[PDB]
């Protein structure tokens, strides 16, 4: 099977440089070009270069002629992108790809390497309540999970339990630098004077968990 | 330097309907021009290749077409696997780019108004010096909806995010949150918090409020 491998994420600081690794299997190598595409958080494809692993030819888009430095090594069948003096324009997810027997094609496509480029420092979050002052047949609560680095955190309910109606949003990144989100779920009115509600969040890289009662 | 120009940059689409895409090239890329389809969180896939060749394993609901420098994806009779999003590609001369993306949402049948609920800034995080308000708009569609903040019937600005959900695979609906966030000092200047919320769903404006202390 062709194989393209990449790392989850990258982690990185504004100014520094970072080098991305794809890794293939499943196939000879030095047969087929490699290209690295960018694609910003909810934007569009952008196409970085290509290099032909089998003499080392390399053609850039001229936008990325200074940020991105493409590279392999034969012996590990590996495809490189150093990413050089990041800033947060450089916060995206970073694919190879390997074209095909068609060599106009991108039928092979890595799973990216997200890399986010940041000066904060891991910071656990705050979770506050959210709950009405309040009729209707259905009422809201949630949690508001406030002022964390880096992503991800996971919230759920009532310890997985109450999954229905839940919905957790896209994190915001605040001028700060940190993290906001919230949580939050609808249930049936008559259900408040019977069953409570709690937010379970878990924040690995802090190693925080915290579980939030909400009352209505 | 070829550029290609994408439209529309979205389309809502129900089950069982036909939709076009298109994209013009900014000169002759011969048949050079590929099509992927890409779900939410997972890497593009090839659809078609040399303008018209679908790719392994796509269904032949899919189409690619070429008439000069004007090249078209459409996909009939559409199923809940194709909603996302597509964008197409030329391979001739570097820079080997993209046209700029196509979002196919699913157009549910009927229009549902949000939903829609305010929530106050809790004592602890008051504690700490800021105040953060949130108004959720809950299960709604079509996707446009407006949300004002009015603080003692003042219109806000500047001060306010917005979040929005994928669309639910099952009710077609978007939530959303837009969240206020003021300083306790000006948070205690005055009384009235409220979201206004226009939505095609919604006859007159919707506004649901609280006052600072009532909570």
């Amino acid at each position: 099977q062709v194989q393209l491998q990449q790392p989850g994420a990258e982690l990185v600081q504004p100014g520094t440089s970072v080098r991305l690794s794809c890794k293939a299997s499943g196939y000879i190598f030095t047969t087929y070009w490699i290209h690295w595409v960018k694609q910003r958080p909810g934007q569009g494809l952008e196409w970085i270069g290509e290099i032909n692993p089998n003499n080392g030819r390399i053609n850039y888009n001229e936008k990325f002629k200074t940020k991105a430095t493409l590279t392999v090594d034969k012996s590990s069948s590996t495809a490189y992108m150093q990413l050089s003096s990041l800033t947060s324009e450089d916060s995206a997810v970073y694919y190879c790809t390997r074209v095909g027997v068609m060599i106009t094609t991108f039928p092979y496509w890595g799973q990216g390497t997200l890399v986010t480029v940041s000066a904060a420092s891991t910071k656990g979050p705050s979770v506050f309540p959210l709950a009405p002052c309040s009729s209707e047949s259905t009422a809201a609560l949630g949690c508001l999970v406030k002022d964390y680095f880096p992503e991800p955190v996971t919230v759920s309910w009532n310890s997985g339990a109450l999954t229905s109606g839940v919905h957790t949003f896209p994190a915001v990144l605040q001028s700060s630098g940190l993290y906001s989100l919230s949580s939050v779920v609808t249930v049936p009115s008559s259900s408040l004077g019977t069953k409570t509600y709690t937010c379970n969040v878990d924040h690995k890289p802090s190693n925080t968990k915290v579980d939030k009662r909400v009352h209505h | 330097d070829i550029q290609m120009t994408q439209s529309p940059a979205s389309l809502s689409a129900s089950v069982g309907e036909t939709v076009t895409i298109t994209c013009r090239a900014s000169g002759n890329i011969h048949n050079y021009l590929a099509w992927y389809q890409q779900k939410q969180g997972k890497s593009p896939q090839l659809l078609v290749y040399n303008a018209k060749t679908l790719a392994d394993g796509v269904p032949s609901r899919f189409s690619g077409s070429e008439s000069g420098t004007q090249y078209s994806l459409k996909i009939n009779s559409l199923q809940p696997e194709d909603f996302g999003s597509y964008y197409c590609q030329h391979f001739w001369s570097t820079p080997f780019t993209f046209g700029s993306g196509t979002k196919l949402e699913l157009k549910r049948g009927t229009v549902a108004a949000p939903s829609v609920f305010i929530f106050p800034p809790s004592d602890e995080q008051l504690k700490s010096g800021t105040a953060s308000v949130v108004c959720l708009l809950n299960n709604f569609y079509p996707r446009e909806a407006k949300v004002q903040w009015k603080v003692d019937n003042a219109l806000q600005s500047g001060n306010s995010q917005e979040s929005v959900t994928e669309q639910d695979s099952k009710d077609s609906t978007y939530s959303l949150s837009s969240t206020l966030t003021l300083s306790k000092a000006d948070y205690e200047k005055h009384k009235v918090y409220a979201c206004e919320v226009t939505h095609q769903g919604l006859s007159s404006p919707v506004t649901k409020s609280f006052n600072r202390g009532e909570c």
